């Protein structure tokens, strides 16, 4: 199906304690790879896949030298942004860049997106066509003019477009046993009473990738969200995913009741109840 | 890989 | 500022076997800003040597971290996550519970 390769950088000043620390990671789907944190001396960008774990020198002199470079550039830009809003030099103030490239289920490349963001907010944004760039936040109407001025759209484009696309396929290459392998969700109910007339039905569904799930349940064959207590899918820290989903029901009536579970890497939907 | 280079803002 | 308070969960990465070794979570995400302190406690008492994955964010900019450390659950054993925030007035500890 559809694979993409984004990054994700932070910047964040501590006007007290000395320099930014900047953050970068890399990911291929739901799959960290790489990163680099400027936090220590002689910071380098280092694996974070096993797939990526056998790569020349080359590959992470040239990645450490991009970060490290842009690293700098966030540190001033920093500064930069505390005189485009009337900030003092005391606060802590947070810079963040995703950039992504995505191909479609038919292997080609799909599309391209860039965005900036000051204090959590929308700050600058690429267009659609990657040609031009977009003051989201009022306050970013300079930052965008110094962008289009400069063509900084044309050295985005020209990396989103084929650069970041042709690493993509050598990525799915490198890590194809795991990158490329749907791992289907291990599923369950379990039964809690409450008391004796209430009883929770929770439905797991465990060690499971990609992340996107659907966990549903069906109170006699009939819609029924409410009621529903769902958590957030996540990280079981091995590679995979979690997510549950709860239902409370009466005691003695647990049979009315059935799971739903939709994955990529299940055949056919599946169907669980509880069996005492 | 990511960027060669990113934006002065 | 955009300020945002952190969605906690704390869960092992196996379903839990008195005995059996494991891995303890607390998944922090859905916060901002990214200055963020997460302790994993054992009976009260704050685990040595815990590590946590990169700090990343999602489309709506707020940042998720996971903590972790392997562990072996036993019956009497207590274990739980402290999180603080500039967005928490105090600590907040929510309990490990092998059912969710």
């Amino acid at each position: 199906g559809s694979h993409s390769l984004k990054y994700f950088h932070t910047s964040v000043s501590r006007p007290g304690r000395g320099e930014p620390r900047f953050i970068s990671v890399g990911y291929v789907d739901d799959t960290q790879f790489v990163r680099f944190d400027n936090d220590a001396a002689s910071p380098r960008m280092v694996p974070r896949a096993p797939w990526m774990e056998q790569e020349g020198s080359e590959y992470w002199d040239r990645e450490t030298r991009s970060a490290r470079d842009t690293a700098q550039i966030f540190r001033v830009n920093l500064r930069t942004l505390r005189g485009y809003y009337n900030q003092s030099e005391a606060g802590s103030h947070t810079l963040q860049w995703m950039h992504g490239c995505e191909l479609g289920p038919d292997r080609r490349f799909l599309r391209g997106y860039e965005q900036f963001a000051y204090d959590g907010k929308d700050y600058l944004t690429l267009n659609e066509d990657l040609r031009s760039w977009t003051a989201v936040d009022t306050a970013a109407q300079i930052s965008e003019q110094k962008s289009n001025d400069a063509s900084e759209a044309e050295h985005q484009r020209a990396y989103l477009e084929d650069t970041c696309v042709e690493w993509l396929h050598k990525y799915l290459e490198k890590g194809k046993e795991t990158l490329l392998h749907l791992e289907p969700p291990k599923t369950h109910v379990t039964h809690h009473p409450i008391s004796d007339h209430e009883a929770t039905l929770r439905c797991w569904a465990l060690g499971f990738y990609p992340a996107e799930i659907t966990l549903t349940w069906q109170q006699d064959g009939e819609g029924h969200t409410q009621d529903t207590e769902l958590v957030e899918t996540r990280p079981a820290g091995d590679g995979t995913f979690q997510k549950w989903a709860a239902v409370v029901v009466p005691s003695g009536e647990e049979q009315r009741y059935t799971c739903h579970v939709q994955h990529e890497g299940l055949p056919e939907p599946v169907t669980l109840r509880w069996k005492p | 890989v990511m960027g060669p280079r990113t934006l002065i803002l | 500022m955009i300020q945002r308070t952190p969605k906690i969960q704390v869960y092992s990465r196996h379903p839990a076997e008195n005995g059996k070794s494991n891995f303890l979570n607390c998944y922090v995400s859905g916060f901002h800003p990214s200055d963020i302190e997460v302790d994993l406690l054992k009976n009260g008492e704050r685990i040595e040597k815990v590590e946590h994955s990169d700090l990343s964010f999602s489309k709506d900019w707020s940042f998720y971290l996971l903590y972790y450390t392997e562990f072996t659950p036993t019956e009497k054993d207590e274990y739980a996550c402290r999180v603080n925030h500039v967005t928490l007035s105090q600590p907040k500890i929510v309990k490990w519970d092998r059912d969710m």
